[PDB]
RNA sequence: GAAACUGCGAAUGGCUCAUUAAAUCAGUUAUCGUUUAUUUGAUAGUUCCUUUACUACAUGGUAUAACUGUGGUAAUUCUAGA
RNA sequence: AUUCAUAAUAACUUUUCGAAUCGCAUGGCCUUGUGCUGGCGAUGGUUCAUUCAAAUUUCUGCCCUAUCAACUUUCGAUGGUAGGAUAGUGGCCUACCAUGGUUUCAACGGGUAACGGGGAAUAAGGGUUCGAUUCCGGAGAGGGAGCCUGAGAAACGGCUACC
RNA sequence: UUAGUGACGCGCAUGAAUGGAUUAACGAGAUUCCCACUGUCCCUAUCUACUAUCUAGCGAAACCACAGCCAAGGGAACGGGC
RNA sequence: UUGUGGCAGUCAAGCGUUCAUAGCGACAUUGCUUUUUGAUUCUUCGAUGUCGGCUCUUCCUAUCAUACCGAAGCAGAAUUCG
RNA sequence: UGAUGAAUGUUACCGCAAUAGUAAUUGAACUUAGUACGAGAGGAACAGUUCAUUCGGAUAAUUGGUUUUUGCGGCUGUCUGAUCAGGCAUUGCCGCGAAGCUACCAUCCGCUGGAUUAUGGCUGAACGCCUCUAAGUCAGAAUCCAUGCUAGAACGCGGUGAUU
RNA sequence: AUGUACAACGGGGUAUUGUAAGCAGUAGAGUAGCCUUGUUGUUACGAUCUGCUGAGAUUAAGCCUUUGUUGUCUGAUUUGU
């Protein structure tokens, strides 16, 4: 079995206990009660009436529901490989690095080369 | 029903046919983003905690955020937006849904773990899918290794071998 | 080099003549009363904002798809979950 | 012919544009540095003009009917002021105000086997009739209403609803 | 639909100031139908005050051969009596 | 009292393809009933409240249906007779 | 029709059960089965199941109704200096409204054994056969009587307790 | 006829209704008056709104229950195998 939501009150509808009404246009409303049935025939707003679960909510009465969303301190801690890069020797390559002079003398020989490369360019356009 | 539960961190997944109709009893009335007990729904997930992620009830309809109900809508529905993929730009459309709550409807909840409990699971922990791409980009592989600004990540990246005949290569 | 993201275009064509009797339409004017993608011709020394450390510019951050797989409906160019 | 083009003072902006894009080719200075500079392109990009358009707009012109002579204005009909909206003028809409406006030189209403025109048959001339129909402009996507995307649609071989 | 209305007319026995045929309006007039409405009804239920009811007190009347159980019989042919 | 009204029998010329009787049964005839309508005038004219409907019970059966059965010109269904 | 009630030695309790009354009724659907049967056309039935019609007897969890709970709130007019709170309005009016009553407008329940008719029969003579019949005898119905149900003879009875 | 006694009140519960009066408000169509003319300016009036308030009220009279309180508990008549 279940349970249900009166339309108005907003009120479980144990088996049996209410009425049921089903507009022309296909709506199933449900009414714990016949006191519920009459205002909704009277075409009343839940939201207005005190009572209901409607004004309760929309009011902000009983609001022991929410409380906050949490956060993580921390970080998502993995600074791991992509699965091609062989981890160990990418931190070793990492911790290598700072004392740049590798890098350094890459650029040197690079930087010779392009002075070489200005001058063999000028030679060959003589 | 089943649970389609995941493991994210192992990227591992499956789908377990649930009975002990009470121990899914507890998992009726509730929302997408909660957490309830491992061990409430069964002692083989003794310690471990869910968050229940969603689902597909009977006729497929998955279940929809933010709705807060149990029974199915029909919205009208448009881009950036979970349930429906616009087969044109511009077009919103009106499609059924279920929503936020959970109830005897569903038939698959999709669930996923931030906690592993004391015990190990067949297909999601004890397994672990590995990543199937590689960061594609410099500095996105840069600081996934924690290299520098210049430690050539043109010499870090990832070769991926592949074998066509005999001839093989990482492309 | 499929698929997919993206950008374009899908507002043209084609069909019918139901509507409509100062209305469309035809010739004839104006926009000194307006939009105009696209093409075509020209056109962005001045962007550090307690502007001194507040900030990489041999250059910065974010997914997300496709895909991997879990899959759910009897059915949908149905779609969620990781 | 302008409060035009255009320029400057003073501020406004939740902040607009001022290339983090891509293919080829690789060229030159040496201060011998991956220093500095360099070409042919594609893409996109603020403004102005242009072009294909688009929307409004001036004068003239439409078949039969008086067994239709008064019509329009409640709640826009005519004008004006202010404002809103529009991409833009303007009753397009509102607030307020004057009460006007069309009419036998046939208003208004009805009917149309009426979309209109360029044109077709037919003839000495005059003309009568037809013209949905290959070209031009309009309207529509089963009837209606609405709207998103977009430069451009009130789109329908696109969405939403009702019938 | 033996009703109501409109027509027909060898009208047992229509009919012209023994007034005929219409006739707007009017009618606590007679009649039919439709809208609404309804406990008239399907099908009854519930409530209220005053009664009835019981008490205190007051206190009639109609009617009366004698009185007051049925069946059949016969009998002035339908008896409370035999 | 029961002509007449109603109901049921006896007989069986004939109908029923052929065959009187499965079913009908003319001409003739014997009975029953008192729900008609007459006939009569016994009671009732110093009053038996006078049609119908409504309501409500009870009774008869010459049984419409229902229960069980028999017959058929009853293949089955449907029907008819008892 | 219901309701009391003197008298039985008193009073109280438990019972019996004469007699009288009586009630349950009909249909549909699925299945049997498109079977039987029928050349074909068409087209059954018993058992079984689920449902309903009519009638009855209770009950008020649910729903509906009713509302002098004059319980809560509101509304009009008027009076109480105004407010607060109240009176009057033949129960002033409206909305809600429990309880109680109540509804085929709601719900629940509504028994099984014997003897029998008609009819069909068993053996069986008269009538040396034959025959349901004459003696005997079987099954058989919404019938009849019992089971069951209602009241309990107020002049029908019993058992038991305490009896100044 | 002195008790797991009874009764009237009180309490609690359950139900009904719909958020009491009183106070406050930098709420309030606004209209008048104040001046040190605000930036809540202040003052008089002003339906109504919001908070205290699912508050308050009623609740067996034929609802339930009470560790509570306060009381009551020998008047008449008749009866014999």
């Amino acid at each position: 079995m279940k349970v249900e939501i009166d339309s108005f009150s907003g009120a479980k509808i144990y088996p049996g206990r209410g009425t049921l009404f089903v507009r022309g246009d296909s709506k199933i409303f449900r009414f714990q009660n016949s006191k519920s049935a009459s205002l909704f025939k009277q075409r009343k707003n839940p939201r207005r009436i005190a009572w209901t679960v409607l004004f309760r909510k929309h009011h902000k009465k009983g609001i022991t529901e929410e409380v906050a969303k949490k956060r993580s301190r921390k970080t998502v801690k993995a600074q791991r490989p992509i699965t091609g890069a062989s981890l160990d020797l990418i931190k070793e390559r990492r911790s290598l690095k700072p004392e740049v002079r590798k890098a350094n003398r890459e650029e040197k020989l690079k930087a010779n080369k392009e002075k070489k490369k200005a001058e063999k360019a000028a030679r060959k356009a003589e | 029903m089943k649970l389609n539960i995941s493991y994210p961190v192992n990227g591992s997944q499956k789908t377990f046919e649930i009975d002990d109709e009470h121990r899914i009893r507890v998992f009726f009335d509730k929302r997408i983003g909660q957490e309830v007990d491992g061990e409430a729904v069964g002692d083989e997930f003794k310690g471990y905690v869910f968050k229940i992620s969603g689902g597909n009830d009977k006729q497929g309809f998955p279940m929809k955020q933010g709705v807060l109900l149990p029974t199915r809508i029909k919205l009208l529905l448009t881009k950036n937006v979970s349930c429906y993929r616009p087969r044109r730009d511009g077009e919103r459309k009106r499609k059924s849904v279920r929503g936020a709550i959970v109830g005897p409807d569903l038939a698959v909840l999709a669930l996923v773990i931030v906690k592993k409990g004391e015990q190990e699971l067949e297909g999601l922990t004890d397994t672990t899918v590995p990543k199937r791409l590689g960061p594609k980009r410099a500095n996105n592989i840069r600081k996934f290794f924690g290299l520098s600004k210049e430690d050539d990540v043109r010499d870090f990246v990832i070769r991926r071998e592949v074998t066509k005949g005999e001839k093989t290569y990482t492309k």
